[PDB]
C-alpha cells in the first residue's frame, strides 16, 4: 500500500543494489525463487503474482553488460523479472557526455517505460530511491538524465538518492571531480533528498569497529543496505512513531537548494565486542553522533548540525529515547544551528533488525541517524578545488566536448557549486537580525 | 603386544602420473602407481600387494621387458635430491637407492635386455642419466635440453638394441647415442621441418622402424630414428581434441591414441583415420598391453581404470576411485556396508563389500571439506569451501537444499542433530552456527562463535543436547544446544584436528599436532592424562567404538593403530597408507575400520574385537 | 551403472562470496599488525 | 558487449600476436584444435571477445595476420597453437618486406592493403558492436612499419569512432637489430601520433632485463621474451572478458589515461613476476605487487620513470583481493612519490580489478602508465635521425621508391612538436 | 610491533650470522626447509621480529647477505640452513674486497651499495613499526670495515629515528690475522662512533679464553665461536619475540645503557656456560648465573673489566625465575663491588626477564656492559695506527683508491677523543 521504486543505477547501484535485496529476501521472508514459505509488509518491496512469485518492484539499469549478468547468472537470477534488469551495449566510460548525450539515448525510454509500467502496478506510490555514484559515466549521466524526465513526468514524487561519492584522498578516477561537478549541477534542482556514503568513510567503520581486515565492496554495499532497509522500515512493519518517505523530506530540507544529509548507523559490532556491550539506548544515540561513525569524511565540528532525524529500530522505549536526546541536546561538542531549536525528527519501529549471513552482529536496537548538516561544505570545496586545479588547462575536456558536451556547461556547473557553496555558508552564521 | 588388522581392500590409483597403469608380462598382473607406494593387483583373484619406501609421492613408474626389474621415481621437495628405487619383483625387495637429480623424477625406461636404465628428470634439473643395471650406478649423462629450447618430458629405449634413447618434450625431439667405450652419450637433435610441437607421449613398434610422437596438437607425428628427421604427421582434419597424451605402438601395424578427452582411438598410420573410436571419461593417461595385445588397460586421469578387447572394443569399469584428495568418511545409522567419501571435487558412496561406487555427485571445482548423513538417511549433509552447506538426495543426486553464504572462509566440518531438525557447521573463520531445517526454509538460529581459528570437527551427545567443536586455535568447546552459549572450553598447546565423545558421554578424546591423545573432563575442563600416539607427524581423525571400550586413529604417519580407553598401549597396527591420513572411522556394526587419505586412497580394515 | 548428477553450473574458485583469506597465516597472525592502537583482529 | 580485433603485421608482430594467442587460449580453455574444453562457465560467458564461433564449437580468433613475406605464416601456421587460425585470414605477399618504409607503405603494402582491408572488413563485419582494433607490430623494421601504419591510417579513416591500441615494439640504443630504424621508427612515429587512441612501446632492452633480473633466467629467447608482452596485452582487455568490481575496457582506460589527444605515448607492466627459485619465497599480496608494479625495473620501455613525472597510471588488477589494500596502496605510493606525479592532475591513478587472475597465479597487477619520460626513447630516435640524415646517407633507395625530403622533414618536426608538449608539462 | 633488519657484511659477519639464523630457528622451531615444527604455540607469536613470509607457512629471514667476493655466499647456500633466506638478498659482487678499507668504501663497494640499499629498502617499508638494523661484521679485514661503515651511514642517513645495533669483531692482541686490521679499525670506528646506537665489540682471543677455560674444549671451531656470538645474539633480543616479566627490548636497553651518546661501545656475555663433564658438579640455579656473568673470564671481548669501572650493566636474563633471584643478587653485587661501578650514578645495573629460556637449558642470562675497559681496546689500536702511520707504510692503496693524509688524521683524531670521556669519566 505505501510502496516506492528502487532504481539501481551504475555498477555502484548494481551491486549496492545486490546487497539491498539480498537483505530484503531475508527481511519479508522471500526465498530466492519468487515464492514466500508458509501480512502486508511484502506489498510495498515486492509484488504479488499468481502461484506465490514476489517480483521486486526495482530497474537495475546498466549501460554496459556482465554486472548485470552478474545478477542474471547468480543465485537471484528467478526473483527478478528478466526484463527489469535493463542492459545497454557500450560502457559508458568515466564520461559524463557519454552517460548523459550520446548512449542514453538508447536505454531512456526503455527504462521510463518500465518505471511507468512498475508504477502502474501500484496504488499510492510513495516515490523513488535511486542508487548511484558520483562517479562513472553511467552512475552520473543516466541518473542525471533520469532525474530530468522523472521531473518531466512524475515530478510531484519525491526522489531520493543514496549516493557514493568520491572520497577526499582516496578516490577512484582522474575523472571524478568533472563527472562529480556535472552530475550534482543537474541534478541540484531535481534532487530533492540525496544520503551522502563515502567509501572511505564506511573503510575506516568496517576496520575499525567491524574487525574485518581485508574486506571487498560488498560489505560496503551491505552496510549501505542496511541504512535503506530502516530507512524504509515504518512503511513496513509497525510501532509507534510512523515515519515516511515525505516525513523525512520536510523534515530533512530546510530550503530548496538545501538537501544533502549524511547517513550514519548504530552498531556496526561484529559480534566479540557486542555481548561485553550493554547496546542500549542512550550509548548507540551517542555513539551515531560521534565523530567517528560519520559516513562521509568530514569533521561534524568543523561544521553545524542542522536539522537532524533519528530512526530507531527494534526493541526501543521512547523514554529512553528521549533521554538520549535531552542528554545529546546538551552536549556542546555537538552543536545546533540557532535558528532550529526543535531539530530532531524522532522515529520508532518495533521490527528487530534481522542478520543476514554476513558480519553485523545479532542486536535487538538500531538507530540510523539521516543528518543534515554544513559541514559536509568542506566535503564539496576539497573536489571543487580539485575541478578548479584540473580545469586550468584544459585536462581532458576534449573527450567530453568530442561526444556532445558544450564547453559552457563546465562553466554554469561551477558557477553553480559556487552558488551552492555561497548558501551553504549564507546558511551557516547565526542570525543578527 | 603389536599385531597386524588385516588389508581387506584398498581403492586408489594416481593417474596424473604418465605411463602409470602398467602391466606386467607375467599376463596376470598389474603395476600401477598411487601415494608413496606401488600396488600389485592381480585381475582374477583380487589381491592386493604393497611396494613400499618412498619418502614423498609417485612421479613414475616402469617395468623391465624381460619382467623382473621396476623403477619409481619421487616428487621431492625443491633443492633435495630425488631417488629412484631399483626394484625387483619376485622377492619385492628394495634392491638400489639411485639418486642424482635435484628436483622431481619425471621419464623413466628400462632397456630392451636388461643392463641400462635412463633417469630424464624434472623442470629443474633437465638432464639425461644412464644408471647401469648390473653396478647399479650412473655411467654418464648430460643437459637433456637445448639452451633454446624448452625441458623434455618422456624418454624411450629401443626394442632391438640397447644404444637408442628418444627424448622429446617442449620441442627437444633428440635421439640419443650410447658410446659406453669412452662412457658418453652422443646427442642428436631433429628438425621437423617447420613444426614446432608439444610432446607428451612416445612410443615406438617391436622392430625399430619408426617412433610415434603425440603432440599437444592433437596430431600423431611418425619419425625415423635412423635417419634422425621427420617422415608422416597425424590428422590433418579432425585433430585430436587436447591433446594425445597416452600412445602405443601396437605389434602388427596400428595405433592406439588416447586424447586429453578420453577419446580411445585404434588409427593405422598413412594418415591416422580413426578406426575404432571409444569415449571414455577422463584424460586418458596410460595405455598398457596385456602381453600380445587381445586386452588393454587404459589409465584415465580421473583415476578410472578400464580394461577394453582389441576385437570388439567393450568396457570393463574395473576400479574407480578418488582422482584428489579424500576428507571425510561416513556411515549411515545402522547399515554399515554403504560409506560415503567426500574429495576436492566430488561425493561419492560405495559398498563396502564389492568395493564399488554407487552414486557420484561431481559439483565442479570447489573443495567439500566433510559430509554427514541424516538420522533418517534422507539426505546427505555436505560442508564445501564455496562458503555453502548442501544437501544432496542419498538415492539420485539432487539439490534439496544449498545453504547459501554461510561461512565466510569456507565450511570445514558439519554435524547433524538426531531429531533431524539442526545442523551445526563450523567454518574457517571459526563460526559453530547452527541452521534449523524445516520442510521448506532453513533459518540461523544464532551464530555461536568463540573461535579463532578454523573448527576441524563437530560431535553431538546422542541426546542432541551437547556438542563439541575442535579447533585448530587449541581450544575444544562443550556448547549448549538448548540455550545456546558456552558451558566448557579446553585449551591446550596443538592444533586440534579429531575430537570424540565417550559413547556414554563423559570424557571428550582429543588429539592434533601435539602427537598426543588426551582424554579431557567435561565438568571444569581438566586433563584426565596425556599419552603419546605419534613418532613424527599429527595424527588426525580419531572414532570410538559405539560400546565403548576401544578407538582407532591414523595420522601423518601413514599407519593406523587402535588404542584401548582403560589402557592405552597400542594393541593391534596397522600399516600400508601411502599417504596423510585424514579421517578413520569405525562400521556401526563393529566390523570394518575405513580409514581415508590425501592421497586419494579409501583403505578398509577389519575392526578385530568384537566390541 | 554409475550414477551421477553434474551441476549445472560450473562455478570458479575466484568468484566465491566470502571474506578474503590472510596472507598472513591466521591461527598465528605473522606478518602482523594492530589496529588503530591495539587490536588482536578477526581470522 | 563488446569484441576486439586483432591484427598482426611484421615477423614481430606476427610472433607476438601469436603468443598472445597461446595465452588467451590457455586463459579461456580453447585447446589447438579449437574445442572448448575449460572449468568455468565464466570463461564462456564472454568467449565472444576475441573468437568467432565457428561450426561445432570450433572458435576461431578474429586475428588478421599479415606479412609482406610468407616466411612467418608458415612459422605460425606449424606452432603450437598454429591450427586455431583460419586457413583464409592468412593474407601474404610473395615479395620482400626490405625493411624499408617507403616499400612497406608507398609500394607493395599499398597494393596488398585492399587485401587486408577486405579482410579486416569481413571481421569488422562479423559484429554485434565492436569496441575498436589492436595491431601488434615493430616500427623498427618493414612491414609492420610501413604497412601497419598504413593499415592504422585506411582503418582510421573507415572506423572514427573506435579505440584503437597498437603494441610497437621501438629500437633499443644499447642494441640495433636493423641499421635503418631510425628513419623506419621515425616515419611510423608520424602516423601513429595522429591516429591513434592508445599506444604501448615495448623496449627490447627493458624487456631483455626484466628477463634478466626479475624473472632470473638464463637463456630467455624469444618465445620467454614475447610472453611478457601477451601478459600485458591480457590485462588491458581482462574487464572486457571477465567479471568484476569496478571493471575497465579499452575505452575508458583511454578517457581516464589521456588529458589530450597528442599525449597517448604509454609504458606497460606486468607485475606478478617471480623467479623459479624465489617463488617459494614470496608472500604475494597487495603491497609487494604495487611494489613491484612501481618499481623502475618492470618498465617494459626503456626509459626510466625517475627521469619524468607521471602523468596518468592506471592498475588493472586480477584476482580476489582487497579494494581496501588497493586504494590505501595507490594512496601510498601516490603520497610517498609526490615528485614524480603531476599536481595539476589529482588522483592521477585509475583503478581496475578483476575476479579472474591468469591460470597458474592467485594475483597479477597490469601497469599501463602515460609518463612524461617517454624523451628518453623519441630524442633519442630523433639524434639517430638527425645524425643519420645530414649525410642523406641510407636514404636513396627512400627516394628512389617514391619519397621526397619533404616528408622526412616533417616527420622529424612532427616528433619535435610531439616532444615539446610532453617537456612543457614536465615544468608546467 | 617491532621489527629488525639483519645485514650480514664480511666474511666474518657473514658465518656469524649464518650461525645466528640458526641458533634463532632453533628456539623459534623452524626447520631448514622453512616451516615449523614445533612444540608450544608462544613461539610463532612474535616472529615478526626477524622473519617475513611466504605461502604456506614457509617462513623466511629479513636479512640482507653482502660481500664483495662471491665465495662465502656459496659456503652460506651450502651450509645447513642455507635453504631459507632469499635469492634476491644475495646482494653479491664479483670483484675482491682486498681486505682494503678504500676498496670497500670509496670504490665497488659504493658501487655495490646502490644495489644493497634498494634491497634494504625492499624489506625495510614492508614492516609496521622497524625499529633497529642489525649488523654483523668485522672490524678487522675487508667488507665489512668498509661497507659496513657506508651501509651504516647511509641507513642512518635514511632512517634518523632507528637504532643500530653493530655486532663488530675488534682485532686480538694475541695475534692478528691481516696486517692492516689497525688501520681498518681507525677507519671504521671513525664512523661507528657518530652513526651506530649499539656497538658489541667481540673479540676472537676472549673467545678462545672461553671456550678453552670455561667450555673446556680441546679442538675449538670458528663455528663454535660464532655459537657464543650467535648465543648472545639471541640474548640481546629475547624481550622481542619471548613474553615474560619486565620486557626490556633494544631501545629500552639503549636508553638505559648510553649515559653520553659516544659512550655505546658495549662488551657482550652468555654464562650458561659449562663444561660437558663440570656439568655434572653445577647447583644449576641464579647465584652461579650471576658470578659467570659478571666474571672477567666470560668476557667475549678481550678487555679487563676489573681495570676500568662499569659505568652501565644491562644483564637480560630467561628462565622460569622469580624476581628474588634477580633483585636480591644484582643489589648484592653493586653493594659489594662498590668500587667497580662509578659513583655518580646510582644503581647502575638493567633488568629484564624473559619466561621461556633457550632450548636444552633452563635458565640463561645475557651480560651486556658499557665499561671503562674499552679504553684498552681503542688504545691499543691507536699505537696500533700511530706505528705505522708514522713510516706512511701499508698506504700507498689508501691514496692510489682516493684517500687523503688528512682523513687519517681525523680518524685517529676521532678516536684518540673517544678515548678522552672513557677515561674521564673512569676518573670522576
Ligand atoms: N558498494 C559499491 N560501490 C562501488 C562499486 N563499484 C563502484 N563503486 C563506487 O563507484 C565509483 C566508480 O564506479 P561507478 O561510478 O559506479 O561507475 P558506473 O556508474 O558503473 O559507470 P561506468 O564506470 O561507466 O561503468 C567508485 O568510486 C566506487 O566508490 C561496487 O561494486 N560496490
Ligand atoms: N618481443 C619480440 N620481439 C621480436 C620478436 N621477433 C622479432 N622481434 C623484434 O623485431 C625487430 C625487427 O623486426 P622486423 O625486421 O621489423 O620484422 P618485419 O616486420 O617482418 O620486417 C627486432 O628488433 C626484434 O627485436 C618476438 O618474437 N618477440
Ligand atoms: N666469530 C667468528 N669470527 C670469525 C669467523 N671467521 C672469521 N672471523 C674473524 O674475522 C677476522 C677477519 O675477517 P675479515 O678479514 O674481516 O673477513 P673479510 O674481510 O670478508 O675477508 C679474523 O680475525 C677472524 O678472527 C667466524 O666464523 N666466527
Amino acid at each position: 500500500q505505501r510502496e516506492c521504486i528502487s532504481v539501481h543505477v551504475g555498477q555502484a547501484g548494481v551491486q549496492i543494489g545486490n546487497a539491498c535485496w539480498e537483505l530484503y529476501c531475508l527481511e519479508h521472508g522471500i526465498q530466492p525463487d519468487g515464492q514466500m514459505p508458509s501480512d502486508d509488509s511484502f506489498n510495498t518491496f515486492f509484488s504479488e503474482t499468481g502461484a506465490g512469485k514476489h517480483v521486486p518492484r526495482a530497474v537495475f539499469v546498466d549501460l554496459e553488460p556482465t554486472v548485470i549478468d552478474e545478477v542474471r547468472t547468480g543465485t537471484y537470477r528467478q526473483l527478478f523479472h528478466p526484463e527489469q534488469l535493463i542492459t545497454g551495449k557500450e560502457d559508458a566510460a568515466n564520461n559524463y557526455a557519454r552517460g548523459h548525450y550520446t548512449i542514453g539515448k538508447e536505454l531512456i525510454d526503455l527504462v521510463l517505460d518500465r518505471i511507468r509500467k512498475l508504477a502502474d502496478q501500484c496504488t499510492g506510490l510513495q516515490g523513488f530511491l535511486i542508487f548511484h555514484s558520483f562517479g562513472g559515466g553511467t552512475g552520473s549521466g543516466f541518473t542525471s538524465l533520469l532525474m530530468e524526465r522523472l521531473s518531466v513526468d512524475y515530478g510531484k514524487k519525491s526522489k531520493l538518492e543514496f549516493s557514493i561519492y568520491p572520497a577526499p584522498q582516496v578516490s577512484t578516477a582522474v575523472v571524478e571531480p568533472y563527472n562529480s561537478i556535472l552530475t550534482t549541477h543537474t541534478t541540484l534542482e531535481h534532487s530533492d533528498c540525496a544520503f551522502m556514503v563515502d567509501n572511505e568513510a564506511i573503510y575506516d567503520i568496517c576496520r575499525r569497529n567491524l574487525d574485518i581486515e581485508r574486506p571487498t565492496y560488498t560489505n560496503l554495499n551491505r552496510l549501505i543496505s542496511q541504512i535503506v532497509s530502516s530507512i524504509t522500515a515504518s512503511l513496513r512493519f509497525d510501532g509507534a512513531l510512523n515515519v515516511d518517505l515525505t516525513e523525512f523530506q520536510t523534515n530533512l530540507v530546510p530550503y530548496p537548494r538545501i538537501h544533502f544529509p549524511l547517513a550514519t548507523y548504530a552498531p556496526v559490532i561484529s559480534a566479540e565486542k557486542a555481548y561485553h556491550e550493554q547496546l542500549s539506548v542512550a550509548e548507540i544515540t551517542n555513539a551515531c553522533f560521534e565523530p567517528a561513525n560519520q559516513m562521509v569524511k568530514c569533521d561534524p565540528r568543523h561544521g553545524k548540525y542542522m536539522a537532524c532525524c533519528l530512526l530507531y529500530r527494534g526493541d526501543v522505549v521512547p523514554k529512553d529515547v528521549n533521554a538520549a536526546i535531552a542528554a545529546i541536546k546538551t552536549k556542546r561538542s555537538i552543536q545546533f544551528v540557532d535558528w532550529c531549536p526543535t531539530g530532531f525528527k524522532v522515529g520508532i519501529n518495533y521490527q528487530p533488525p534481522t542478520v543476514v549471513p554476513g558480519d553485523l552482529a545479532k542486536v535487538q536496537r538500531a538507530v540510523c541517524m539521516l543528518s543534515n548538516t554544513t559541514a559536509i561544505a568542506e566535503a564539496w570545496a576539497r573536489l571543487d578545488h580539485k575541478f578548479d586545479l584540473m580545469y586550468a588547462k584544459r585536462a581532458f575536456v576534449h573527450w567530453y566536448v568530442g561526444e556532445g558536451m558544450e564547453e559552457g556547461e563546465f562553466s554554469e556547473a561551477r558557477e553553480d557549486m559556487a552558488a551552492l557553496e555561497k548558501d551553504y555558508e549564507e546558511v551557516g552564521m547565526d542570525s543578527v537580525e | 603386544e603389536v599385531a597386524k588388522l588385516e588389508l581387506e581392500a584398498v581403492i586408489g590409483f594416481n593417474g596424473h602420473v604418465p605411463t602409470g597403469l602398467k602391466c606386467h608380462p607375467d599376463q596376470e598382473h598389474l603395476i600401477y602407481p598411487l601415494g608413496c607406494t606401488i600396488l600389485i593387483q592381480a585381475i582374477k583373484t583380487q589381491e592386493q600387494n604393497f611396494l613400499h619406501g618412498h619418502s614423498n609421492n609417485v612421479s613414475c613408474v616402469t617395468i623391465s621387458k624381460s619382467g623382473v626389474y621396476i623403477a619409481s621415481g619421487q616428487v621431492t621437495f625443491m633443492g633435495f635430491k630425488a631417488d629412484i628405487i631399483l626394484w625387483d619383483y619376485k622377492k619385492r625387495e628394495l634392491m638400489a637407492r639411485l639418486s642424482l637429480h635435484k628436483g622431481k623424477i619425471e621419464a623413466l625406461a628400462f632397456s630392451p635386455n636388461d643392463l641400462y636404465l635412463v633417469s630424464l628428470g624434472g623442470p629443474d634439473d633437465g638432464s639425461v642419466v644412464v644408471w647401469s643395471i648390473a653396478k647399479t650406478e650412473a655411467i654418464c649423462g648430460s643437459p637433456a635440453a637445448g639452451l633454446n629450447v624448452g625441458n623434455a618430458t618422456s624418454v624411450v629405449f629401443s626394442q632391438c638394441h640397447d644404444e637408442m634413447f628418444v627424448t622429446a618434450g617442449n620441442g627437444t625431439i633428440r635421439v640419443w647415442e650410447l658410446d659406453l667405450p669412452n662412457r658418453k652419450i652422443w646427442p642428436t637433435e631433429c628438425q621437423t621441418g617447420q613444426m614446432k610441437r608439444i610432446v607428451m607421449s612416445i612410443s615406438m613398434a617391436s622392430d625399430d622402424s619408426f617412433f610415434y610422437l603425440g603432440t599437444t596438437t592433437g596430431d600423431i607425428l611418425k619419425m625415423n630414428p635412423r635417419t634422425k628427421l621427420l617422415a608422416d604427421t597425424g590428422p590433418a582434419k579432425d585433430k585430436f581434441s587436447l591433446g594425445v597424451s597416452a600412445i602405443k605402438c601396437l605389434k602388427t601395424g596400428g595405433l592406439l591414441v588416447g586424447s586429453g578427452a578420453g577419446l580411445l582411438v585404434f588409427c593405422r598410420s598413412p594418415s591416422y583415420k580413426p578406426i575404432k573410436k571409444i569415449q571414455l571419461q577422463g584424460g586418458i593417461t596410460s595405455i598398457s598391453l596385456r602381453g600380445e595385445g587381445h586386452q588393454f588397460f587404459v589409465g584415465t586421469e580421473e583415476s578410472h581404470i578400464y580394461r577394453v578387447n582389441f576385437t570388439d572394443f567393450k568396457e570393463t569399469l574395473v576400479t574407480t576411485c578418488h582422482f584428489e584428495a579424500v576428507e571425510d568418511v561416513v556411515f549411515p545409522f545402522g547399515t554399515a556396508e554403504l560409506f560415503a567419501t567426500c574429495a576436492k571435487k566430488d561425493i561419492r558412496v560405495w559398498h563396502t563389500l564389492s568395493n564399488r561406487e554407487l552414486l557420484r555427485i561431481t559439483v565442479p571445482n570447489m573443495t567439500c571439506h566433510g559430509i554427514d548423513f541424516m538420522r533418517d538417511g534422507k539426505s546427505l549433509i555436505s560442508a564445501w569451501d564455496d562458503g555453502k552447506i548442501r544437501a544432496f538426495a542419498p538415492e539420485t543426486g539432487r539439490l534439496m537444499y544449498v545453504i547459501s553464504n554461510a561461512h565466510r572462509i569456507g565450511v570445514t566440518a558439519v554435524a547433524t542433530t538426531s531429531d533431524c531438525t539442526r545442523v551445526i557447521s563450523g567454518g574457517g573463520e571459526g563460526e559453530v552456527r547452527v541452521w534449523q531445517i524445516g520442510h521448506q526454509t532453513q533459518k540461523l538460529e544464532e551464530a555461536l562463535k568463540e573461535h579463532k581459528s578454523s573448527v576441524s570437527c563437530i560431535r553431538v551427545k546422542k541426546n542432541n543436547e551437547e556438542c563439541v567443536t575442535a579447533s585448530t586455535d587449541g581450544t575444544c568447546i562443550i556448547w549448549d544446544l538448548v540455550r545456546l552459549r558456552r558451558n566448557q572450553m579446553i585449551l591446550a598447546n596443538t592444533l586440534f584436528q579429531c575430537v570424540c565423545y565417550h559413547p556414554e558421554e563423559f570424557q571428550i578424546i582429543t588429539s592434533g599436532t601435539d602427537r598426543k591423545i588426551a582424554y579431557w573432563e567435561v565438568f571444569d575442563g581438566s586433563g584426565i592424562r596425556e599419552l603419546d600416539g605419534s613418532l613424527s607427524g599429527s595424527i588426525n581423525g580419531m572414532d570410538i567404538t559405539p560400546e565403548g571400550v576401544h578407538f582407532v586413529t591414523g595420522g601423518n604417519d601413514h599407519l593406523v593403530k587402535v588404542w584401548d580407553y582403560n589402557e592405552g598401549e597400542v594393541t593391534h597396527v596397522g600399516v600400508g597408507h601411502s599417504g596423510n591420513i585424514t579421517r578413520v572411522r569405525i562400521s556401526p556394526g563393529n566390523e570394518y575400520i575405513v580409514s581415508v587419505s590425501a592421497d586419494g586412497a579409501i583403505l578398509r580394515w577389519k575392526y578385530p574385537f568384537p566390541s | 551403472n554409475i550414477r551421477h548428477w553434474i551441476n549445472p553450473k560450473k562455478e570458479s574458485i575466484h568468484s566465491i562470496q566470502g571474506s578474503i583469506v590472510s596472507p598472513h597465516t591466521a591461527a598465528t597472525n605473522r606478518g602482523y599488525s594492530r589496529k588503530n592502537d591495539g587490536g588482536f583482529f578477526s581470522t | 558487449m563488446r569484441e576486439i580485433v586483432h591484427l598482426q603485421a611484421g615477423q614481430c608482430g606476427n610472433q607476438i600476436g601469436a603468443k598472445f594467442w597461446e595465452v588467451i587460449s590457455d586463459e579461456h580453455g580453447i585447446d589447438p584444435t579449437g574445442t572448448y574444453h575449460g572449468d568455468s562457465d565464466l570463461q564462456l560467458e564472454r568467449i565472444n571477445v576475441y573468437y568467432n564461433e565457428a561450426t561445432g564449437g570450433k572458435y576461431v580468433p578474429r586475428a588478421v595476420l599479415v606479412d609482406l613475406e610468407p616466411g612467418t605464416m608458415d612459422s605460425v601456421r606449424s606452432g603450437p597453437f598454429g591450427q586455431i587460425f583460419r586457413p583464409d585470414n592468412f593474407v601474404f605477399g610473395q615479395s620482400g618486406a626490405g625493411n624499408n618504409w617507403a616499400k612497406g607503405h608507398y609500394t607493395e603494402g599499398a597494393e596488398l592493403v585492399d587485401s587486408v582491408l577486405d579482410v579486416v572488413r569481413k571481421e569488422a563485419e562479423s559484429c554485434d558492436c565492436l569496441q575498436g582494433f589492436q595491431l601488434t607490430h615493430s616500427l623498427g623494421g618493414g612491414t609492420g612499419s610501413g604497412m601497419g601504419t598504413l593499415l592504422i591510417s585506411k582503418i582510421r579513416e573507415e572506423y572514427p569512432d573506435r579505440i584503437m591500441n597498437t603494441f610497437s615494439v621501438v629500437p633499443s640504443p644499447k642494441v640495433s637489430d636493423t641499421v635503418v630504424e631510425p628513419y623506419n621508427a621515425t616515419l611510423s612515429v608520424h602516423q601513429l601520433v595522429e591516429n591513434t587512441d592508445e599506444t604501448y612501446c615495448i623496449d627490447n632492452e627493458a624487456l631483455y632485463d626484466i628477463c634478466f633480473r626479475t624473472l632470473k633466467l638464463t637463456t630467455p629467447t624469444y618465445g620467454d621474451l614475447n610472453h611478457l608482452v601477451s601478459a600485458t596485452m591480457s590485462g588491458v582487455t581482462t574487464c572486457l572478458r571477465f567479471p568484476g568490481q569496478l571493471n575497465a575496457d579499452l575505452r575508458k582506460l583511454a578517457v581516464n589515461m589521456v588529458p589530450f589527444p597528442r599525449l597517448h605515448f604509454f609504458m606497460p607492466g606486468f607485475a606478478p613476476l617471480t623467479s623459479r627459485g624465489s617463488q617459494q619465497y614470496r608472500a604475494l599480496t597487495v603491497p609487494e605487487l604495487t611494489q613491484q608494479m612501481f618499481d623502475a625495473k618492470n618498465m617494459m620501455a626503456a626509459c626510466d620513470p625517475r627521469h619524468g613525472r607521471y602523468l596518468t597510471v592506471a592498475a588493472v588488477f586480477r584476482g580476489r583481493m582487497s579494494m581496501k589494500e588497493v586504494d590505501e596502496q595507490m594512496l601510498n605510493v601516490q603520497n610517498k612519490n609526490s615528485s614524480y606525479f603531476v599536481e595539476w592532475i589529482p588522483n592521477n591513478v585509475k583503478t581496475a580489478v578483476c575476479d579472474i587472475p591468469p591460470r597458474g597465479l592467485k594475483m597479477s597487477a597490469t601497469f599501463i602508465g602515460n609518463s612524461t619520460a617517454i624523451q628518453e626513447l623519441f630524442k633519442r630516435i630523433s639524434e639517430q635521425f638527425t645524425a643519420m640524415f645530414r649525410r642523406k646517407a641510407f636514404l636513396h633507395w627512400y627516394t628512389g621508391e617514391g619519397m621526397d625530403e619533404m616528408e622526412f622533414t616533417e616527420a622529424e618536426s612532427n616528433m619535435n612538436d610531439l616532444g615539446n608538449p610532453v617537456v612543457t608539462r614536465g615544468a608546467c
